[PDB]
RNA sequence: UCAGUAACGGCGAGUGAACAGGGAAGAGCCCAGCGCCGAAUCCCCGCCCCGCGGGGCGCGGGACAUGUGGCGUACGGAAGACCCGCUCCCCGGCGCCGCUCGUGGGGGGCCCAAGUCCUUCUGAUCGAGGCCCAGCCCGUGGACGGUGUGAGGCCGGUAGCGGCCCCCGGCGCGCGCCCGGGUCUUCCCGGAGUCGGGUUGCUUGGGAAUGCAGCCCAAAGCGGGUGGUAAACUCCAUCU
RNA sequence: GCCGUGUCGGCGGCCCGGCGGAUCUUUCCCGCCCCCGGGGUCGGCGGGGGACCGUCCCCCGGACCGGCGACCGGCCGCCGC
RNA sequence: GAAAGCCGCCGUGGCGCAAUGAAGGUGAAGGCCGGCGCGCUCGCCGGCCGAGGUGGGAUCCCGAGGCCUCUCCAGUCCGCCGAGGGGCACCACCGGCCCGUCUCGCCCGCCGCGCCGGGGAGGUGGAGCACGAGCGCACGUGUUAGGACCCGAAAGAUGGU
RNA sequence: UUUAAAUGGGUAAGAAGCCCGGCUCGCUGGCGUGGAGCCGGGGUGGAAUGCGAGUGCCUAGUGGGCCACUUUUGGUAAGC
RNA sequence: GCAGAAGGGCAAAAGCUCGCUUGAUCUUGAUUUUCAGUACGAAUACAGACCGUGAAAGCGGGGCCUCACGAUCCUUCUGA
């Protein structure tokens, strides 16, 4: 009994299943890319704001070092994104030793 | 037409249709709808009353497709089919009613508008009023929705 | 300024436009100049037809005019690729391609399909001298015409269906009624807060 | 067309887009990266194959370049190995023949018919007249100059008129180049002081910031951007 | 000899007749979907076909007027030679 | 001939055919007859129909009676006709319907029994409905924006000598 | 200010009026009460004089005024 | 005397004293005054709630009446 309006919308057609287009998978990791990025972080090392928020990641608090990883990397989603790869290398760091 | 006009009436008379106290010069008034509320108020009210303030609510980037559906009511109803359907709908052998699909004639929503006649129909609408299909459903019509 | 009932009006001419004013003189002489642009290109080609290649039946977006059949752009790789034809040998036969376009429907992904093979059903070749793979003798006795005229396959033939006459039984009289679009309507807005209080009483204990 | 609409505005005066939709026209591609090929690449100089109106593929020396030239590759995926059924191609240059839709272009010089009889006048192109063949020509009754108002006196104008001179785009002998497609298997797969954030300016219809720019801070990799009300959570769509 | 308008008929010309219809026909004809090499109208799809209705093209009869659509005959009264 | 002609599966679109609300949205037909449920201040089934009613209302219709060279018998006509009738447009009034809000209330429905849908009765707000009148073109008057009926400053700005 | 003119101002001088019969009401309420409304019926000559009215749209100019009787304010008065 | 500037009004009162109270509340329209016959302000007659007072009829939705005040835009609070 199709309808437009309400929870199941619209005319209905049956979906084509197709493998999707290829510039969808574009920021994936191809483990050759994790080789050379992970590599050269050693080589490197890391930037000031991010030695003094992991010396505030392991001992001070962690709703004050995402408050400093808020203000520096710009939004919230990229704040998280970048709490947590520091937690897993002070994960790494500690826990693996 | 140059020559049906009042200037070539007008043209001997001193001050050209606009007189000898006023004196016709650019703006006396003002430039447009200059003083609107000061001094040309008697103006807008009495004559544009609603002209001055906020009433409703915004509504940013609308766009006039998803608003989109026409109108047709029951009298305008049975001219979307010939006249030749309706004559051999109603001539005595069973209760075979014709189609009317207002979407294939560009209209959406069908409304109420009475004497919808005795014959019975099925109407294929995308939205209905109450008052619209309770008529088609008093003279032994139905009323199926489409998407 | 205003006077008696009248208009309250916006003439947008507090700008200098007296020099960006546009006159259209010249319109009858470029009418005539892509005329003479369409026949001296139809003469140039070859007996290949006039207004370029086969377009794809396209449905338009936004509500309004979803109910209608356009002409497109190209023809979406996967209707090439379930023809038969290759990507790149395919706009010298004279089809086009939008790469970019998806098809997510089947029903309009079978419908240029039919309409892709039954282009190339309708196609003559001509080989450089007279080789003819995939091709056989005398060119469809000269191809019947010599070009086209403002679609080769006519590319609009909007078609509706017939639904003769059916007889107003129960189920059908009595059931699919405005009730059932305002309960429907108040479902897909009450949808997300009903599953709110859902959730309150399964942390309920 | 949307539309003087959404929106902006001492919300005053005023300003003010877009998306569908119908048309005109329609055409698509390349690279760095990531891998592979003994730098397989390019420039200059010298004498020649052999040439007109001069540019080369051939030969020998100097450089460029591994801090990366070239080939195959580009997100619509790609490559390689298999297996499967086809196929021998395209490009310019040379000589000449055959055309060219208004009937290819440029240039010059040519092409119908009263100066008849009477008459007015400074002077006629005026006015009258030409048998029952309609006085003559007309695919030529545009125009202008000629002592005044001219189809026929004169340039011309008409006509797929004719002949002349030069020039152009395209068939066919010799160079130059030449294995594509499908199916499966594995491997490969991307642009940073940029995005983004804060703040300050200018701009926009863009309104809790449309765009741009300065300064500061400054990324990620199931990531990033956008989804027209700031923010958190969540799902989806879409692009790269 | 004549055409105007309702009434038809010869369904004649419909298959060697025009167009129009969101009329009908799931037995016609073509490439396909729904189940156990075949098959079920088993519901249709894209197209062609041929019935029906609406209006316009002839033939016989019939209706009125023969209307600025007309010729011949006879009549009356003019007309020039 | 920069004309004219045509298209129509070139009508997309524009304006009109529907209004109302800030919006989500909703969205203009009634009366009678015959019966029934406490014919309960409420209503229900079926038919007949169909834009309601009142007061005015051009025109039209009917019209006793009236009007003719001798009287009783019959015909067309026309003029005069008190009165009566159906009443156009339009005006005033009353009722009705649709949307927004208000108050008071009871009942019904099920792609699912709910901080769910629909209905009622009264009152008010609307640029509404109540058998469509618009569109295109042309002309005239009026108002406006533009140099704007003509002429007229003291100024201000940009770039130069 | 008890009293109180002349001139002046309003209304009325019929058919939309008058009378009678009936019926709706959820208003009013000793009451077939009261009041509104609706339907139907009955009788038109209702002061003088003059005159054709009713109605809508569009609309220009004007928005410095001045004088004289009579009535009055300021001012000694004024072509104030 | 009635708060006050005047005028009008008022006697088992509209004044004076006392007793309860919050109608100086909630809501829709109509009307008058200024007037263009617009607005604010002020006022009047209702209607629908909910109340107060009184034995009750009634009276009351501010002051015995004539004055005592204020748009759009913006801010703020309140309401479902
Ligand atoms: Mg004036
Ligand atoms: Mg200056
Ligand atoms: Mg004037």
């Amino acid at each position: 009994y199709p309808m437009a309006v309400g929870l199941n919308k619209g005319h209905k057609v049956t979906k084509n299943v197709s493998k999707p287009r290829h510039s969808r998978r574009r920021g994936r990791l191809t483990k050759h890319t994790k080789f050379v990025r992970d590599m050269i972080r050693e080589v490197c090392g890391f930037a000031p704001y991010e030695r003094r928020a992991m010396e505030l990641l392991k001992v001070s608090k962690d709703k004050r070092a995402l408050k400093f990883i808020k203000k520096r990397v710009g939004t919230h989603i990229r704040a998280k994104r970048k709490r947590e790869e520091l937690s897993n290398v002070l994960a790494a760091m500690r826990k693996a030793a | 037409p140059s020559r049906l006009r009042k200037t070539r009436k007008l043209r001997g008379h001193v001050s050209h249709g606009h007189g000898r106290i006023g004196k016709h010069r650019k703006h006396p008034g003002g430039r447009g709808n200059a003083g609107g509320l000061h001094h040309h108020r008697i103006n807008f009210d009495k004559y544009h009353p609603g002209y001055f303030g906020k009433v409703g609510m915004k509504h940013y980037h609308l766009k006039r497709n998803q608003s989109f559906c026409p109108t047709v009511n029951l009298d305008k109803l049975w001219t979307l089919v010939s006249e030749q359907t309706r004559v051999n709908a109603a001539k005595n052998k069973t209760g075979a009613a014709p189609i009317i699909d207002v979407v294939r004639s560009g209209y959406y929503k069908v409304l109420g508008k009475g004497k919808l006649p005795k014959q019975p129909v099925i109407v294929k609408a995308k939205f209905f009023s109450r008052r619209a299909e309770e008529k088609i459903k008093s003279v032994g019509g139905a009323c199926v929705l489409v998407a | 300024a205003p006077s008696r009932n009248g208009m309250v009006l916006k003439p947008h001419f507090h700008k200098d436009w007296q020099r960006r004013v546009a006159t259209w003189f010249n319109q009858p002489a470029r009418k005539i100049r892509r005329r003479k642009a369409r026949q001296a290109k139809a003469r140039r080609i070859a007996p290949r037809p006039a207004s370029g290649p086969i377009r794809p039946i396209v449905r338009c977006p936004t509500v309004r005019y979803h109910t209608k059949v356009r002409a497109g752009r190209g023809f979406s790789l996967e209707e090439l690729r379930v023809a038969g034809i290759h990507k790149k040998v395919a706009r010298t036969i004279g089809i086009s391609v939008d790469p970019r376009r998806r098809n997510k429907s089947t029903e309009s992904l079978q419908a240029n399909v039919q309409r892709l093979k039954e282009y190339r059903s309708k196609l003559i070749l001509f080989p450089r001298k007279p080789s003819a793979p995939k091709k056989g003798d005398s060119s469809a006795e000269e191809l019947k015409l010599a070009t086209q005229l403002t679609g080769p396959v006519m590319p609009v033939r909007n078609v509706y269906k017939k639904e003769k006459a059916r007889v107003i039984t129960e189920e059908e009289k009595n059931f699919k009624a405005f009730a059932s679009l305002r309960m429907a309507r108040a479902n897909a807005r009450l949808f997300g807060i009903r599953a709110k209080r859902a959730k309150e009483a399964a942390e309920q204990d």
